[PDB]
């Protein structure tokens, strides 16, 4: 087995800006050197090979260097669609190896998001739970502190955070909290709360509603 | 056009065996080499093997020599990857890449291996429905609540297809039960709230679950 | 009846790339060795199986002049049992070999301002060469899984590199011109004698 | 791949002259050294002619020393043989050669597929075709034998099939004979089942290209 | 100069055989001999060189010895594709010469002619010619003797004969004869006979016909 180590784990950058990550072999694999790019949900893109020759079609921006050990991917031009992990694999010798890859994220001015709630529907109470949802929509940067409250009780152990991967045109991130209660639990109180804490907001925002509709 | 469709995945016991199959089809099949690559979720990308064109070489990662072997079928145009006693380090995304002289040009779209002891679990599917507290400006947002399903994947289609500007369907979360759970939002017009159906299309195929549901404001 | 035309050889107009090396058989001719080594320009005059002493009182027969032009750190390469691209690709010299490896620097000749490019070497090969084979072939080598039907492209290179000799070049990477003298000991009627030779 | 084809041949009467070319590819030309070795008809190899890398030093059998002329074009990676004073004894394949090593060491490891030099007085002619036609007195159901033959030809090739290629098994097309008047005859012969000759037709296709000839012959039994 | 004497000048043999070729030279060549072989319509084919190098991708059943003036070819166990013609060659000094070959063929049983002969057609008498065609078809031994009889007077000069290689279906040969007559010469005759003798026939055979009929 060649190692292959790529340094950073994970970055971000502006637009535009020059950006560099290393691969380093642990033996010497002369220029036998690829590189893939991964965004989220779709199949790996073969990018370079034999360490600087471009695949057909993949952008200027991108070019690659380096002999033996030490193997640089540069991106001149960071474009929001270039968010991905970028993964480098020797083909100098079976096994051909991956390094571990180098995540790349956009780094934009700062974007405040929107803050929906969902109450639970019929279906769902009549099945014997409510299930609360908080949407924040459109946001930069992913750092985001979404608390539930049920009458200002604030809640922990009964919700779930999930969050887009950054968006290929705009570089935002939407974010999805669910709180779930037993039907009984969730008829014990009234007013029920999303509050969200966020740079890009003076003071912290809160979305509420009352059982009551 | 070239094609590579893969086939064979699905929830497994572990220590059984599996055979994933990738049809080829759009260009001359044993004139090409072909790669097995695997992603363990939220992993890197894995290495796995490669098989000549003719079918005689073959390589073979070193986590895998042994337990996996690569063959094909040139009068199919099919590709196999034989997998026997299944670990829980075999839970992954797999893909088959043709290798060419333009390089790794042509990836399967990928087939996912879950190695667990657990009963599948298809989901419920609830309205998010839209609501003065889900709208601001001109914009409005509804959705739909795929709830307590094991294994992944779901699919969230709008509109059987129809409407796809405007549509977040979050990455599944895993929750404290074990199960997975994932919401599919969409900002529309507000005003087109009143003039516009919206059905969420669900599909869970480790089940055999199919969802449409329509979400009507409240 | 001649005496040896090691002038052609050694002062030769062009060299030939590694690859492609030359061989000059030299025969029927008395060869004053001490004239090359007592006029010492050279890097490297290594024998092997002979003392290069008692060269001028030998007879021999089967002596060939092999030619070429290689980087300075690969001279080491040009010696029996060696492990390399050179050796296993380009030029191989047999474990039992009677001869003597003659080199020296040429960059004064093979070097241009921006590079000289004409001088070549083969990279890949499918297999090792055996002693004194020689390979000129241009086919693509296939190192995948995947026939490159004489297409270049991923895993599919062209089999030959060029050494590009710049004037500047540190000395393991400048031209260093090479001769290799292989004979074969008296069983035979010899081709050629030293001036003091005994049949 | 390394090729070396040659071009150049075909008719020259006696005391006249003839230039073949090879052309080469897939390697570098200006590195290697050539030469020219011919096959009389039914005969075997001759050693013609050798040059070295840069035409410095040129070789020659005794049998062409004086009449050929060994060259080459290292631009236009072309090997080149003069032929002059030519005789009837140098009709014959030749074939063009590239030595593994060099003209002082080892074999002959590529050679061209060769061209034919015919050497002769006589002049372009297409054959005339006439049947050989089946005997009347063939065996009650056995097997039966006809033909063609190919006469009054110049110069070789002549191709013969049966049927346009249909009938193969039990073709025989001998070696061509030069015949005292400086033409070539040769024959075609089949020999298929006795009790298909009157259901089956038989036609032999002879082609010489030399001349442009397209001959069909149908064969047919006896009276 | 230097002459080679390759021997035997033809031989027969069975797959599996051990063969070995000779070729003496008239003067000393070291090891400077080279063996190639040569199939019907095909350009040569280097098999050994200096004696007893192997050429690559010649199979190791092929082996060279010999040195000074004295040299062998061997082929150890005899494959189909091996049954050709052999050559000899001195490499060194110039002039080079080849030997004269050695042609390998295939061992069968003996096997009789089948013999027909086929009187001139209406078209070339109307030409002026008469050729008289005598067919031996698939025999062996190759050796065959041919006598024309023309109202029983022995012919001689006007007659050639031609030969097949091998048949690589049954390793029979087949030769035709051809007595060649003008037209005038052939209508002063009445009685045409080709005499066959060979092997594989206890007694010569006789095929004739009568002009006219
Ligand atoms: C993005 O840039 C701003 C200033 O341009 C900086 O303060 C911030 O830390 C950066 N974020 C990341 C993730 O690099
Ligand atoms: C090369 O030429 C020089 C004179 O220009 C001469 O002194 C030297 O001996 C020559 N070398 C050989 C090997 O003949």
């Amino acid at each position: 087995n060649i190692q292959m180590t790529q340094s950073p784990s994970a970055m971000s950058a502006s637009v535009g800006d020059r950006v560099t990550i290393t691969c380093r072999a642990r033996q010497d694999i002369s220029s036998y050197l690829a590189w893939f790019q991964q965004k989220p949900g779709k199949v790996p893109k073969h990018l370079i090979y034999a360490a600087s020759t471009l695949l057909s079609g993949v952008p200027s921006r991108f070019s690659g260097s380096g002999s033996g050990t030490e193997f640089t991917l540069t991106i001149s031009s960071l474009q929001p669609e270039d968010f991905a992990t970028y993964y480098c694999l020797q083909h100098n010798s079976y096994p051909y190896t991956f390094g571990q890859g180098t995540k790349l994220e956009i780094n934009r001015t700062v974007a405040a998001p929107s803050v929906f709630i969902f109450p639970p529907s019929d279906e769902q109470l009549k099945s014997g739970t409510a299930s609360v949802v908080c949407l924040l929509n459109n946001f930069y940067p992913r750092e985001a502190k979404v608390q539930w409250k049920v009458d200002n009780a604030l809640q922990s152990g009964n919700s779930q955070e999930s969050v887009t991967e950054q968006d290929s045109k705009d570089s935002t991130y939407s974010l999805s909290s669910t709180l779930t209660l037993s039907k009984a639990d969730y008829e014990k109180h009234k007013v029920y709360a999303c509050e969200v804490t966020h740079q890009g907001l003076s003071s912290p925002v809160t979305k509420s509603f009352n059982r009551g509709e | 056009q070239v094609q590579l469709v893969e086939s064979g995945g699905g929830v497994v016991q572990p220590g059984r065996s599996l055979r994933l199959s990738c049809a080829a089809s759009g260009f001359t099949f044993s004139s090409y080499g072909m790669h097995w690559v695997r992603q363990a979720p939220g992993k890197g990308l894995e290495w796995v093997a490669v098989i000549w064109y003719d079918g005689s070489d073959k390589y073979y990662a070193d986590s895998v020599k042994g337990r996996f072997t690569i063959s094909r079928d040139n009068s199919k145009n099919t590709l196999y990857l034989q997998i026997n006693s299944l670990r829980a380090e075999d839970t992954a995304m797999y893909y088959c890449a043709r290798e060419a002289t333009a390089g790794f040009d042509y990836w399967g779209q990928g087939n996912l291996v879950t190695v667990s002891s657990a009963s599948t679990k298809g989901p419920s599917v609830f309205p998010l429905a839209p609501s003065s507290k889900s709208t601001s400006g001109g914009t409005a947002a509804l959705g739909c609540l795929v709830k307590d399903y094991f294994p992944e994947p779901v699919t969230v289609s709008w509109n059987s297809g129809a409407l796809t500007s405007g549509v977040h369907t979050f990455p599944a979360v895993l929750q404290s039960s074990g199960l997975y759970s994932l919401s599919s939002v969409v900002t529309v017009p507000s005003s087109s709230l009143g003039t516009q159906t919206y059905i969420c299309n669900v599909n869970h195929k480790p089940s055999n679950t199919k969802v449409d549901k329509k979400v009507e404001p409240k | 009846t001649n005496l040896c035309p090691f002038g052609e050889v050694f002062n030769a107009t062009r060299f030939a790339s590694v690859y492609a090396w030359n061989r000059k058989r030299i025969s029927n001719c008395v060869a004053d060795y001490s004239v090359l080594y007592n006029s010492a320009s050279f890097s490297t005059f290594k024998c092997y199986g002979v003392s290069p002493t008692k060269l001028n009182d030998l007879c021999f027969t089967n002596v060939y002049a092999d030619s070429f032009v290689i980087r300075g750190d690969e001279v080491r390469q040009i010696a029996p049992g060696q492990t390399g691209k050179i050796a296993d690709y380009n030029y191989k010299l047999p474990d039992d070999f009677t001869g003597c490896v003659i080199a020296w620097n040429s960059n004064n000749l093979d070097s241009k301002v921006g590079g000289n490019y004409n001088y070549l070497y083969r990279l890949f090969r499918k297999s090792n060469l055996k002693p004194f084979e020689r390979d000129i072939s241009t086919e693509i080598y296939q190192a995948g899984s995947t026939p490159c039907n004489g297409v270049e492209g991923f895993n599919c290179y062209f089999p030959l590199q060029s050494y590009g000799f710049q004037p500047t070049n540190g000395v393991g990477y400048q031209p260093y011109r090479v001769v290799v003298l292989s004979f074969e000991l008296l069983h035979a009627p010899a081709t050629v004698c030293g001036p003091k030779g005994s049949h």
